[PDB]
């Protein structure tokens, strides 16, 4: 079904987000 | 492969024009090969294009031998046999039109 | 009766009609005695230069091909040029 | 056979043919270039010390 | 868009495609 | 479906590895002009962006794997390719390894050590710039993306084949990338283990490429080869296949020797990966293993040597029609003979030792590897292009496009072979006083090819405008003019929508399901 | 495994045991002329195939 396909959806949004946030530290230090 | 053997297949293969496109298909293909025409076969060529009722195709095979005659003195010898065929044929040469 | 009267007789001049079929469907067969500023017509039409048997390059365009080469040749080797040129080796003497 | 025969034969033979004298000239020209130049410096460096 | 659905965006795309390089020479140069 | 975004990231990347092309040649014009960075600070970071992102981004999907998706089931008669769900997978892998290269690029210092990274001390002594990794990681995404995509075609042209081709006169394409991914398979996952190994090696501590340890740099030497040779064998058959359509299509659709023709492409195949010999000759192997080798690359110089006499009695006696993909066909061909030629001279046993790390290998490798993949892509977009984009290609621009991009390429690429043997270094970011000759008109060169690219950009923009008066029939009509079709058939297909002259009969642009029907072979 | 969705696997039994196969998977060339008179003819369950 889908009612575990939304939390799926939601801890993949974050770990597709974060990982953007942690470049700014890659570059800077 | 030969000669002779080109001639015959490709005459026999050649009276079964009936139409524009299939005898248009034909005189390309059979002038295609790795031989010069016989002039056996452009005379059935020229009655072919009397059967089908077309002109500028008869016009058309003339300037093809005119390219593929190789030089021009079998380019004469074609124009005088061909000459006597055109005067009882009809067709006239380009140089002798002027498009 | 039964021939063509001289409507177009330069052919090659135009293929600007807009109905062409109708002077194809104008054509016969009585074979040489055709009226030959018409037998023109035959072949032109038949067998021409528009669509199929149009050239790549029309008579024009050649030129316009080496002209366009030879001006972004130019355009290149002319910004080459001044784009940068400075700060080399230390001199002339220096090699000698 | 005929004019297709008659032309891949001398066009073969005729590229064998300048790419023969081509790359002959400048086998001849250079390599010699270099024989005349090389022995005669190591003539001078082994004759003379 | 009402100016660009892909009048601009094949200019500015390629821009983009070509500016990058710069942008990374210019921070690795700054360091 | 996947191929024009397919097309979209090609262009875009060969914007940026122009880019790179125009940065490094401008610093390669003067001795320490335009940058203060001559280090492997952003230099050698430079050039491994240029190189890998070049090579693994721009010919290998849009050779392989565009023309696969959009060209491969339309001409074998497939209805899709056989998995639609990994072609889908492997693309959309391959921009995010984009980003992870930029990323490579962009971070403090710059870990880019070259393309072709060599372990010794590439290891964490340079990982305070990790950036070594991301590239590798990049690297490793575009290697298994490009199996993935490899696998897919296997599967699709053997067990989609439709009831027409048999295994005996199949297309050129068909066979020649059937051929690609069967060599593909053979040679990726090496080099998948390979990546994982030295990736362990340089993050987890345990170093068995690396100095400690008794670790020796050569096992991963040959791994890389064994990898990189069938890796620019697949960067040029594919290309060998449309160049073979062609010049079919622009001249003579009998074209010379079909068997003869894909028995050679497997001699290729075969021959291929048993020599990763040559690239590291010098090394110090043994003399007879060493000979062994200078023998059998003599062998694979054979059977394209065979192939290209094959084109070169197919464009003999044809009408030729010279459009501008009959250009590309011929200008690869004479110059992509020279490249084979310069092969032979490198493919000798005692003049690596005097050719190695030179302008010489790198003149060569540029002139086989960019005229013939390039010229065969070239030939690609400006032949297929308006049958799947509907609209026709404006042929002047595309003339002067060839004509600059020939002379432009031909003038970058020839001085290299002077020199590359008076002893110039590879990668060297400030050369010697006395090689400042050539390295003047090579970037002359460079702004006239990437002139021609902007040139490209502009036909690509009037891809919008519709011409009618300006290209519209490959293979004009022979002696017809009234009757209409696309006039040649050397096998009785016919079927629906498949004939011989295979898939110019789909439409203007084909519909998002075709095939509905099975065609059948005379 | 019979009474399931799309029937796709009744006519590879049923064409297994009585000849008329699924997918239309045979070929053809009649040996013919090509020509209008007598073309090659054309069956489907459509006016176009
Ligand atoms: C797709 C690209 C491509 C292709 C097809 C080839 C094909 C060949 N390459 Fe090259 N090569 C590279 C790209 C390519 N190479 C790259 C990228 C490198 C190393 C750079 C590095 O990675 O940094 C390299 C390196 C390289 C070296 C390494 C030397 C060094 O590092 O300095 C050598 C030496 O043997 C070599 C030789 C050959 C040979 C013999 C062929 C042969 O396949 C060519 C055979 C073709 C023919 C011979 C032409 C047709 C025939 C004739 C015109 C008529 C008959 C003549 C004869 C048969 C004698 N290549
Ligand atoms: C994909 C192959 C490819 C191509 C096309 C090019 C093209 C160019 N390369 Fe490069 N190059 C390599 C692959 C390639 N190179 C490799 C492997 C190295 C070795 C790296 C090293 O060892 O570190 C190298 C190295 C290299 C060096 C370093 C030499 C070394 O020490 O070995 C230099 C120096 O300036 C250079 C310059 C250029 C230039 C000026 C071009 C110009 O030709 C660019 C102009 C060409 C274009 C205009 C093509 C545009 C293409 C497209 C956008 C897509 C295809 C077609 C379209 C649809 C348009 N290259
Ligand atoms: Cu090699």
């Amino acid at each position: 079904s889908a009612l575990y396909l939304y939390p799926f959806y939601a801890i993949f949004a974050v770990a597709v987000v974060t990982p953007l946030l942690y470049i700014p530290n890659a570059i800077r230090g | 492969e030969t000669f002779e053997e080109f001639t015959a297949r490709y005459e026999k293969e050649f009276d079964e024009a009936y139409d524009l496109f299939e005898v248009q298909r034909v005189l390309n293909n059979c002038f295609s090969y790795d031989l010069v025409p016989a002039p056996a076969v452009i005379e059935k060529a020229l009655r072919a294009a009397r059967r089908v009722n077309d002109l500028p195709t008869a016009i058309r095979v003339f300037e093809a031998l005119k390219y593929k005659v190789e030089n021009e003195d079998q380019y004469k010898a074609y124009l005088d046999e061909l000459k006597d065929v055109r005067q009882e044929l009809g067709v006239p040469l380009k140089e002798e039109l002027f498009p | 009766v039964m021939d063509l009267q001289s409507r177009w007789e330069n052919m090659p001049s135009t293929e600007q009609q807009d109905i062409v079929s109708k002077l194809s469907e104008r054509q016969k067969l009585p074979w040489a005695q055709l009226t030959e500023p018409e037998k023109q017509a035959v072949w032109y039409i038949s067998y021409g230069e528009w669509g199929p048997r149009r050239p790549v390059l029309n008579k024009g365009d050649s030129s316009f091909i080496a002209k366009g080469v030879a001006a972004g040749l130019l355009f290149s080797v002319g910004l080459f040029a001044v784009v940068r040129m400075a700060g080399g080796q230390d001199a002339k003497t220096m090699n000698k | 056979t005929g004019t297709i025969k008659r032309r891949v034969i001398m066009d073969i033979v005729l590229g064998f043919s300048l790419g023969g004298v081509m790359a002959s000239y400048w086998w001849w020209g250079f390599h010699m270039d270099k024989i005349n130049k090389r022995e005669k410096f190591y003539a001078e460096l082994a004759e003379r010390k | 868009g009402r100016k660009t659905p892909y009048a601009l965006s094949h200019f500015g795309f390629f821009a983009i495609g070509f500016a990058v390089p710069f942008v990374a020479c210019y921070v690795q140069l700054k360091k | 479906d996947i191929a024009v975004l397919y097309f979209m990231l090609a262009i875009f990347s060969g914007m940026a590895g122009t880019a790179m092309s125009l940065i490094i040649r401008l610093e390669l014009a003067a001795p320490g002009s335009q940058y203060l960075h001559g280090n492997s600070q952003l230099f050698n970071v430079l050039v491994v962006g240029h190189a890998v992102l070049m090579i693994f981004f721009l010919v290998m999907p849009a050779l392989i794997g565009g023309f696969g998706n959009y060209l491969l089931p339309l001409m074998i008669g497939a209805t899709d390719t056989a998995f639609p769900r990994i072609n889908n997978i492997a693309f959309w892998v391959l921009p995010m390894g984009l980003v992870c290269l930029v990323t490579s690029t962009l971070v403090e210092s710059g870990a880019g050590t070259g393309w072709t990274v060599y372990p010794p001390l590439s290891s964490i002594q340079a990982h305070s710039g990790p950036s070594v990794d991301l590239a590798i990681f990049a690297l490793h995404l575009t290697s298994i993306s490009s199996l993935l995509g490899a696998i897919n075609f296997i599967v699709t042209t053997l067990n989609m084949r439709t009831n027409g081709m048999t295994m005996h006169k199949l297309p050129l394409f068909v066979w020649s990338i059937f051929i690609t991914a069967f060599l593909l398979l053979l040679s990726l996952p090496v080099l998948s283990a390979g990546i994982t190994m030295l990736l362990l090696d340089r993050n987890f501590n345990t170093s068995f490429f690396e100095v400690s340890g008794g670790g020796d740099p050569i096992l991963y030497e040959h791994l890389f080869w064994f990898f990189g040779h069938p890796e620019v064998y697949i960067l040029i058959i594919p290309g060998f296949g449309i160049i073979s359509h062609v010049v079919s299509t622009y001249s003579k659709k009998p074209v010379f020797g079909e068997i003869s023709m894909v028995y050679a492409m497997a001699s290729i195949g075969l021959l291929g990966f048993l020599v990763w010999s040559h690239h590291m000759y010098i090394v110090g192997l043994d003399a007879d293993t060493r000979a062994y080798f200078t023998s059998a690359t003599m062998i694979i110089a054979i059977p394209t040597g065979i192939k290209i006499f094959s084109w070169l009695a197919t464009i003999h006696g044809g009408s030729i029609r010279l459009a501008t993909p009959m250009l590309y066909a011929i200008a690869f061909l004479f110059l992509f003979t020279m490249g084979g030629l310069t092969g032979v001279a490198l493919a000798n046993a005692s003049l690596d030792v005097a050719f190695h790390d030179t302008y010489y290998v790198v003149g060569h490798f540029h002139y086989v590897l960019s005229m013939g993949a390039i010229f065969s892509l070239f030939a690609g977009y400006y032949y297929w292009s308006p049958q799947i984009l509907g609209l026709n290609y404006n042929e002047k621009l595309a003339q002067i496009q060839f004509w600059l991009i020939f002379i432009g390429a031909n003038v970058i690429f020839f001085p290299m072979h002077f020199l590359g043997i008076n002893g110039m270094p590879r990668r060297i970011p400030d050369y010697p006083d006395a090689f400042a000759g050539w390295n003047y008109v090579a970037s002359i060169g460079s702004f006239i090819a990437t002139l021609s690219l902007f040139l490209f950009i502009y036909i690509l923009y009037d891809q919008l405008v519709n011409g009618l008066n300006n290209k519209v029939n490959n293979k004009s009509v022979i002696y017809n003019k009234a009757p209409d079709f696309v006039e040649s058939n050397t096998i009785f297909n016919l079927n629906t929508v498949k004939s011989s002259s295979i898939e110019f009969l789909l439409t203007s642009p084909p519909a998002v399901h075709s095939f509905n029907t099975p065609a059948v072979q005379s | 495994d019979l009474d399931q969705e799309t029937g796709l696997a009744r006519l590879e039994l049923l064409g297994k045991l009585e000849g008329i196969d699924v997918f239309d998977t045979k070929p053809l060339d009649s040996s013919r002329k090509g020509t209008m008179k007598d073309p090659i003819i054309i069956e489907s369950y459509d006016d176009y195939r």
